[PDB]
């Protein structure tokens, strides 16, 4: 023991890659793996293009003697994305699905200052040292918007300090008045409850469009314009021809 | 005869409004078999007046999926052993039997931007447009992670979006560690 | 005159029965097939669905397909400041020769 | 010779021609 | 007809040239081949010397 | 510090232009790029930004 270990352990970890590096084949790719066998490549479907671009604003200011006193002005929004791929050719061919999603920005606001929010104490460096083993990271350690139960449930299970590495935060002053600004409204991302299912890849099937004077209005307006040439083994037959009323009326042929 | 003697062409714009954070299909463009050549799709963003300035930036995303015939077979046939194998689907077009059958028009149908056909009064269309979407929605989520919900052959209607990266990725965690490790 | 480009018109493959074609049974077909109403528009009444239209072409429904019309799910009565929407909706099917306006 | 008002347009290309196709093919071809 | 003929002649000799010029596959793969298809090609044998 | 500037918009309607309305907005930015200092204890960074 301790050689088959420090081989487990590291066996385990190059199975792991395997899972996430070749997805769409998880606990079965990796089981043909050790054993020394493949899977069948055909069944499964692949991606073609992924684009991304933020989207420009334009302002319009109204110039009327209310819009002048009060402020008044519109954010227009716009762009554009296109993309020429070759499609691959399959012996029994395939479908080929294009999407458009537009998303609010993804970043927290509710989320407590790990030093601030936290008693101020004085860290063992020595014993931290010898710490390599899955801390507990509680709920009320990613956000203040968390029910009395939930406080002591585990969210996730890892890390040591891991809540220090990277701290980013986008959203209004807490003394501000959410009331105001709706002539400044520059708010728009998601607030998700976090917390409870912290493994989500899923939008809330609910977003609602602050900005927008219509939430339940579908804000986008979107222009699709596709080309496809497709080089095909069909016959593509032949054209007829009218008949002509001359001939089988005055016997031209006889 | 698996070899390219003759081309097709295909030219289809097309206008509509899709609610943002939602996974909207905009176009489907069928290959059939022995098919290839070039694809070029473009698709423009207006969205409705927004009172005041915006400073939140709002990401618009383009993607194409091909999803091969082999997997939309094991959505129609899940619980048959060996449904989505290239051989038994191979068999089943010999057979003569379409392997895919017509269906009521439906949201992806509609904007996936495919005209129905008048069956008997009715507006028909192809299942391989619902199977296709649906299998392409799953391709996308199981890559955020691979133990993502999944949504069957019943699916009528649009999906929300895929988060850019969850909590726990975000934080680099895990919900259940391992003792050997 | 408005654009002249079609919007109801059944996609050839997609609006069909996924068949394998019989790639030496269509060699051997070098004569009129006919092409049926109910190929060209979904705006047909049940009775001309069978009547055919004009008798021609081998597979000629798939040299080339252009469309451009709106999304089915939209709603028109929307985009009224966007109604950028100036096309010509022919019956079609009925009098396929016909070089006149409505 | 009793047309005395406008007439309508003229289509740029008609849905027989658009499918290259006719009305009454011939036997002998 | 004659054009029909003349044709299926020809392409009849043509299947007959794919059955023995790839054996242990008769009746199978030219069916196939109309089609536009292909067989799994791992489960045949294969000769590796002739001496 | 920065002493903000001046944009001014004036009204086009028959009332803006008989009674001469107008508008003006200010605005500036400010930023900096300091070291922090060092300290065994350590220490709070305090920002303001009074107009």
């Amino acid at each position: 023991d301790f050689y088959n270990a420090q081989k487990m352990d590291e066996l385990t970890r190059v199975m792991r890659k395997i899972c996430d590096d070749n997805p769409e084949y998880g606990e079965e790719m990796v089981l043909r793996w050790a054993h020394g066998l493949s899977v069948d490549p055909g069944r499964v479907p692949f991606l073609l293009a992924e684009k991304s671009v933020v989207l420009g604003r334009q302002i319009i200011g109204a110039t009327d003697t209310a819009g002048v006193e009060d402020g008044v002005k519109r954010s227009d929004m716009a762009a554009q994305l296109s993309f020429t791929v070759p499609i691959p050719t399959t012996e029994l061919g395939g479908i080929i699905v294009t999407f458009a999603c537009i998303k609010p920005d993804e970043t927290l606001s509710s989320q407590p200052h790990p030093i601030l929010a936290d008693h101020w104490r004085l860290d063992n460096f020595v014993a931290d040292e010898l710490a390599l083993d899955p801390q507990p990271v509680m709920a009320r350690e990613l956000d203040y918007k968390v029910a009395q139960a939930n406080e002591t449930t585990v969210v996730f299970y890892t890390g040591l300090n891991e809540l220090k590495k990277t701290y980013v935060s986008y959203g209004l002053c807490r003394a501000l008045d959410p009331n105001t600004v709706e002539s400044k409204n520059a708010v728009w991302q998601l607030e998700v409850p976090l917390s409870v299912t912290p493994e989500t890849v899923l939008y809330p099937a609910d977003l609602p469009q602050y900005p927008f004077a219509d939430q339940q209005a579908e804000v986008c307006t979107y222009v699709v314009q596709s080309t496809a040439v497709m080089p095909t083994p069909m016959i593509f037959g032949p054209s007829p021809v009218e008949q002509l009323a001359v001939i089988e009326t005055e016997d031209l042929f006889e | 005869y698996q070899t390219k003697r003759n081309v097709r062409r295909e030219a289809r714009t097309l206008m509509g409004r899709f609610k943002a954070g939602k996974l909207a299909p905009v176009m489907a463009v069928p290959v059939k078999g022995s098919e290839g050549g070039m694809l070029s799709q473009s698709v423009s963003f207006e969205l409705d007046p927004i009172a005041g300035r915006m400073a939140t930036p709002i990401t618009a995303e383009m993607c194409a999926v091909f999803v091969p015939v082999q997997a939309c077979d094991a959505l129609k046939n899940p619980e048959a052993d060996y449904a989505g194998m290239t051989e038994i689907v191979r068999e089943k077009l010999l057979s003569g039997n379409p392997l895919f059958v017509l269906e009521p028009e439906t949201d992806v149908s509609k904007r996936c931007g495919v005209n129905p056909r008048s069956n008997n009064g009715l507006m028909r269309v192809n299942e391989i447009v619902r199977l296709a979407h649906n299998c392409a929605v799953n391709f996308l989520r199981r890559r955020r992670y691979v133990d993502a919900v999944q949504l069957t052959a019943a699916n009528h209607s649009t999906t929300p979006a895929i988060l850019s990266q969850t909590v726990l990725d975000r934080f680099n965690g895990a919900l259940d560690p391992d003792p050997n490790v």
